[PDB]
RNA sequence: CUGAGUUCAGACCGGAGUAAUCCAGGUCGGUUUCUAUCUACUUUCAAAUUCCUCCCUGUACGAAAGGACAAGAGAAAUAAGGCCUACUUCACAAAGCGCCUUCCCCCGUAAAUGAUAUCAUCUCAACUUAGUAUUAUACCCACACCCACCCAAGAACAGGGUU
RNA sequence: GCUACCUAAGAACAGCUAAAAGAGCACACCCGUCUAUGUAGCAAAAUAGUGGGAAGAUUUAUAGGUAGAGGCGACAAACCUA
């Protein structure tokens, strides 16, 4: 579960998130109409003091059984068109995503491990 | 709410609770009989059975030796536990307290109840005993028992 | 003066009593067996707008389902435990819009009830039950009171209702009655954290019927609506129902077909008076399901 | 011998119907898919059909940290560390989508939880995903791995330390100070130990289960 | 918060001679078979049972008088034994407690 | 239940005043207690809304750009009512962060036939359809001893079980 | 005999760091920052926690002095038997 004002591990190839800075990635809004946002959820962050779009990709809030649970809170930086801002994801990416509702082929493409 | 919850909250918590049952269980171990409110002695019960169960699995188990020790803070009941309580009921397996609600305390009004050890050497309670069979309605179905196995 | 059945029996007496009565119970249940062998009420087919007779179960617990689509879904198991037909109205004798029958569930002692249940029970030559419960059915539907009544009645793939009297919380604050939001731990509030704020309008110099104040909650009958069967167990006659049901585990719940409008008109093949054992016709197997139920010593499922 | 946890109902006033019941099915369940003998120490390989593939087979690699739930519905978690990021995983025993249960390494840790595994160093909760299983002879013990994990810095999702959890499996003398012992030992409840009205007998029950379960074989 | 009005005696008649507030009636006495005292079922008959108490404090005062000092438990089964009895093959081994009186009719 | 202001007992700044002191100016600090007598009320219940995605369909429409409505399917969020198989707080149990269920319409107008006013005219003309009207159905419903004991019932009382 | 100040002759201040002090941490002791409790209370000002000081312009026992148009005051219009 994310919520606002959640300090979150970016996940990605992308620059903006891999570049150092004083102060952690921090959830702005849950794009869900309550708060709380899941595996597949869109979220806004604060990140090196601009306004961008991630999509949560694993969380530290148990789920359903057979679904991974993961040690941090795990986002990938999307544009406001939906395409993913880094090239490469590393971390291990839930299968899930493909059912649920929504842009999720794009993240699974440049995806390279699945749990 | 307290569904399903089978101890009762008494002196000042859990810890005092243990040491109050611990008292009338010891005391209940030397004497044999103890009068105490009924809710005290319901709660010990179960304890003065588990006790005896304890004294039953050996004087030698280590495990059965450390419970008792506990349990009883005077240390000279030990070895009674083991030696006089222990072989006393090894014929039968459980039902070693018998319980018999005694009148009101006269202070206080508090309900009142007699624990002991079957098989005590002390004077026996005046029991309730059921209906002598000679009795006119036990004598009409003791006419129906016989006519029952007279039929089959 | 007050008298319980066993206060002037002897020691021997008593087992001979409970033994006897004991046996009485089972003979008259083992005695109603075999309904269509005693002069049955004449067996009408199912027609639009018919209603049938519903049962009493006892809610055993909940246990995982799995289907071929790969979803779990969770299932309280309803035990029919002896539930017979008691009594038959009719429209004009009830005065109300129906025929009714009452059907009882749960055998209970003799000893515990009154006379005039005692009484009614000995004219039907069956122990009393722990509850009975009334079910308005159509009069092509009207049973023979004495009739057993068997959780193959249900179907799988059909939808019913399921009513209990809840789990009683006693006496509850508005936080846990009505889910008030409560005041906030610090920054003052003196003694204001699970208080009922402002009850009514300062105009009104009074309280409305109806508001929702602290009291008694739970131990009040509600109605669960659209359970799907997923399977029957014939030989513990186990119901085995979507989700969840009110009550307490080992409780007994009145289990009705579903009144909602999309189920209206789904009883077509389900047995319509009841269902009948001794009719011995394609004798049913241990356990029936529906064609989604991962079936237990079936083949592990893959998504193909 | 070795009964499953899950076939030993908790207390309670459920019909012990409910449980026979309940156990049958799981016992046709066990008919089809061999369920090995495993603890919570032990390391274990799960092999899956996922819904959200196209019946495409998952094997995952981890070390079960718990074992817990009653009978159908009895679950299992497994750690593993994968390329830097630590994932659980919730299994189910009897759900029907698990293909197969391997125990790569049989063996008990101290402890019968490992949730402390979170707090402890990454080095303990890795594992190779493509290890080879060992083979235990038929007739020994099953061995018991008397590691103490080394820790974190002291802020933990749970206070390890503290008596209740009772671990037994942690150098808490590395990473802890004689002052916060006492601190923790505030909390100890020596009375609960012998406190004999508490305490689970399930000896008869095991005994009826092993007979329902001969019965079914 | 302070009443209105005086409470009128009317008013307090009906509430504190409502049958709520009201003594109800027992239904369980019985006559006690051995004493013809009053006893409650339910309830152990309190004079028998006083008879028993002064019995068992007696014999308690003989138990303390035999062992002498605290921590000083027997390992042994006890017996007691009144005027003109002598100890059988069953309480050979066993404690003997003397008492000065003779058997009481419901000792047996 | 609680900020601030009126609003002050202490203090300073700017201004006024010979001063004491003042400000209709600013800033810091600063005590309202209540055991409910009466009225009223303390599970009316059994009818839920909405968003998004897909189909239609990339259709009708439009020169393109763009882009529907009905009908249907799937996913959610909230609300109301429950529950504990799992998960989580925990452990004979209570809980949510978990799971389950959720049923009718609204009336403004759009039209036929047809007089006053032999056409026409939807009619505070007689009238005819959309129009649905009073919704309805669900739930509850037999009553020993009121020793005692137990309880998933409960402040007491009451209720359920004791074969 | 409270309290403000003074006079006479007294008493108290663990432990640790300190070139060594109206120094620091910190007991006893003195005070009363903030919160909660209490509000016909344990109490006509208290309790629990948290605090400020704790070799000194320190705290404190005894006896004496200053008296209302007045005393006394590190001025708060403070205190001078609620
Ligand atoms: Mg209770
Ligand atoms: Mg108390
Ligand atoms: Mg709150
Ligand atoms: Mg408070
Ligand atoms: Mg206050
Ligand atoms: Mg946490
Ligand atoms: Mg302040
Ligand atoms: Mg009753
Ligand atoms: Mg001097
Ligand atoms: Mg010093
Ligand atoms: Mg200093
Ligand atoms: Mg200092
Ligand atoms: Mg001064
Ligand atoms: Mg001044
Ligand atoms: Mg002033
Ligand atoms: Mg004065
Ligand atoms: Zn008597």
């Amino acid at each position: 579960a994310i919520q606002k004002m959640t300090r979150v591990r970016v996940v990605d190839n992308s620059a903006l998130g891999n570049s150092p800075y004083h102060r952690a990635p921090r959830c702005i809004h849950v794009y869900k109409k309550n708060g709380v946002g899941k595996v597949g959820d869109q979220i806004l962050l604060a990140i090196k003091g601009q306004k961008k779009k991630a999509l949560i990709v694993g969380h530290c809030m148990p789920g359903p059984r057979m679904t991974p649970r993961f040690d941090s809170n795990n986002v990938v930086l999307i544009e406001d068109n939906g395409n993913p801002v880094g090239t490469r994801i590393k971390t291990p990416i839930p299968t899930s995503l493909r059912k649920r509702e929504g842009e999720y082929s794009k993240v699974l493409a440049i995806a390279q491990n699945f749990v | 709410i307290s569904h399903g919850r089978v101890f009762r909250r008494m002196g000042l918590g859990p810890e005092s609770r243990i040491h109050l049952l611990r008292n009338l269980l010891t005391g209940l171990v030397r004497h044999e009989r103890i009068e105490a409110p009924w809710a005290r002695v319901d709660e010990m019960r179960g304890y003065a059975e588990k006790l005896i169960d304890y004294g039953k699995l050996g004087d030698t188990n280590e495990r059965a030796m450390r419970m008792a020790d506990f349990w009883l803070t005077e240390k000279d009941l030990i070895p009674k536990l083991f030696q006089v309580l222990a072989p006393r009921y090894k014929d039968q397996t459980g039902g070693y307290t018998r319980m018999l609600q005694i009148p009101n305390r006269s202070l206080d009004r508090a309900k009142m109840a007699v624990i002991e050890y079957k098989g005590n050497c002390l004077p026996p309670l005046p029991l309730p005993r059921r209906d002598s069979h000679l009795t006119l309605l036990n004598q009409l179905l003791q006419g129906l028992r016989q006519d029952l196995r007279q039929s089959q | 003066s007050g008298t319980w059945w066993d206060e002037h029996l002897s020691e021997e007496n008593v087992p001979f009593i409970k033994q006897l009565v004991s046996d009485e119970d089972k003979a008259q249940l083992a005695s109603k067996l075999c309904p269509l062998k005693d002069e049955p009420w004449p067996i009408h087919p199912w027609e639009p707008g018919s209603f049938r007779v519903g049962l009493i179960a006892l809610k055993l617990g909940m246990m995982p389902l799995w289907t071929k689509d790969g979803q779990k879904h969770v299932v309280t198991l309803l035990q029919v435990q002896d539930c017979h037909v008691l009594k038959y109205t009719s429209k004009e004798n009830c005065n109300g819009k129906m025929a009714t029958l009452s059907v009882g569930g749960k055998t209970v002692s003799r000893f515990r009830k009154a006379t005039s249940i005692l009484e009614f029970y000995r004219e039907l030559g069956l122990p009393p039950k722990q509850t009975v419960k009334i079910f308005n059915i159509t009069d092509n539907a009207a049973i023979k009171p004495g009739t057993p009544l068997y959780a193959a009645h249900f179907r799988p793939g059909q939808y019913v209702d399921v009513t209990a009297k809840t789990i009683g919380k006693g006496f509850q604050g508005v936080m846990k009655r009505w889910g008030f939001k409560g005041q906030p731990a610090t920054h003052g509030q003196t003694k204001t954290h699970r208080r009922p704020g402002a009850v009514a309008t300062g105009d009104i110099g009074r309280v409305w019927p109806g508001t929702k104040m602290p009291g008694k909650m739970g131990n009040i009958y509600r109605t669960e609506y659209g359970l799907k069967v997923w399977r029957i167990n014939t030989k513990h006659n186990i119901i085995y129902v979507n989700g969840s049901v009110p009550g307490h585990k080992n409780c007994l719940v009145k289990v009705k077909d579903s009144k909602l409008p999309a189920y209206k008109d789904l009883g077509k093949n389900l047995p319509f008076p009841t269902y009948f054992p001794d009719g011995d016709e394609e004798e049913l197997p241990e356990d029936l399901y529906d064609e989604n139920v991962c079936q237990p010593g079936a083949p592990s499922i893959t998504f193909a | 011998r070795f009964l499953s946890p899950e076939f030993i109902p908790r207390r309670g006033r459920t019909d012990p119907l409910k449980f026979q019941i309940e156990r049958k099915d799981m016992l046709e369940r066990r008919k089809v898919l061999h369920i090995p003998e495993f603890y919570v120490g032990s390391i274990l390989r799960v092999t899956t059909a996922d819904p959200y593939a196209s019946g495409k087979i998952s094997q995952f690699l981890g070390i079960c940290i718990q074992r817990s739930g009653r009978g159908l519905g009895a679950t299992f978690i497994l750690r593993n560390v994968i390329e830097g990021q630590g994932v659980e995983i919730c299994f189910e025993l009897y759900n029907p989508r698990v293909q197969e249960i391997q125990v790569v390494k049989l063996e008990k840790r101290l402890d019968d939880s490992l949730l402390y595994l979170r707090d402890a160093l990454p080095e303990y909760s890795t594992f190779d995903v493509n290890m080879k299983p060992v083979v235990q002879e038929p007739n020994q013990k099953v061995p018991v791995n008397e590691l103490k994990v080394k820790m974190k810095p002291k802020p933990w999702s749970k206070r390890w330390e503290r008596p209740n959890f009772n671990i037994k499996g942690i150098r808490f003398d590395l990473c802890l100070t004689e002052q916060q012992m006492k601190e923790a030992q505030k909390w100890n409840q020596p009375w609960l130990e012998f406190d004999m009205m508490r305490e689970y007998d399930t000896s008869k029950i095991e005994a009826a289960i092993w007979k329902e379960i001969e019965a079914s074989k | 918060a302070a009443p209105k009005n005086r409470r009128t005696i009317e008013v307090n008649r009906c509430r504190r001679r409502n049958p709520q507030k009201l003594i109800k009636v027992k239904n369980n006495i019985d006559v006690c078979p051995e004493c013809g005292h009053l006893k409650q079922k339910h309830v152990l008959c309190a004079y028998c049972y006083e008879k028993v108490c002064k019995e068992t404090a007696e014999i308690r005062r003989q138990i303390g008088k035999q062992e002498g000092g605290p921590f000083k438990a027997p390992t042994i089964e006890t017996v007691v034994l009144y005027t003109g009895e002598t100890p059988s093959e069953q309480d050979q081994g066993k404690r003997i407690i003397e008492r000065d009186r003779k058997r009481p009719s419901w000792f047996t």
